[PDB]
């Protein structure tokens, strides 16, 4: 009897300039498709573009 | 006189096509950039908002 | 890079096949430990004995012997759908 479950970093840690647990980036985040590395690096050579 | 209805937009003059976003329908949406892997064509639509 | 590839979508070929009529045996656990294949064999009292699962070394057909180097190319010279920026 037991919930396996997903637990994100922000949901445990707050440090200020560590962590961003804005509920602004967590609402954003939270709209976000499941992402893979390669999926991250994609964004970030856009954003660059 | 006459005004039927009077929004409150995000400006297209400050977040240019320069800036990637398309705001024609009233939110912006970046293409190419957050993107769901494994998913049919046109799924990615909603990523970019 | 394509832990995605393998976890996110050839799992799912695996889950399949698994399925497939044909795949009859099974053939782990899980457990490196404790696993062992069930063994059969055809037999009779007059003195057949023919073992489903036995070692006859290298055989013509090229299943036998396993190269593990194969682990490169698919780390390291392999494409996926998944990676990459879509395709169906």
């Amino acid at each position: 009897r037991y919930h396996e479950s997903v637990l994100e970093i922000a949901d445990i840690f707050d440090q200020a300039d560590f962590i961003q647990t804005s509920d602004a980036v967590r609402q954003l985040r939270a709209l976000m498709p499941t992402l893979s590395t390669s999926q991250i690096r994609h964004a970030i050579e856009r954003i660059a573009q | 006189y006459g005004a039927a209805v009077v929004n409150i937009d995000l400006n297209r003059d400050f977040f240019d096509t320069a800036t990637g976003i398309d705001l024609t329908k009233g939110i912006p949406l970046v293409q190419d950039l957050l993107v769901p892997i494994g998913v049919t064509a046109g799924a990615e639509q909603s990523a970019e908002y | 890079n394509i832990a995605v590839a393998h976890t996110d979508h050839l799992s799912v070929v695996y889950a399949t096949m698994s399925n497939f009529m044909l795949n009859f045996t099974n053939n782990f656990s899980g457990n490196h430990a404790t696993f062992k294949p069930d063994q059969y064999v055809i037999t009779s009292p007059e003195g057949s004995y023919k073992p489903i699962i036995e070692r006859q070394g290298e055989t013509v057909d090229g299943l036998t012997i396993i190269d593990t180097s194969i682990v490169w190319p698919i780390l390291c010279q392999c494409t996926y759908p998944l990676v990459r920026i879509m395709e169906e």
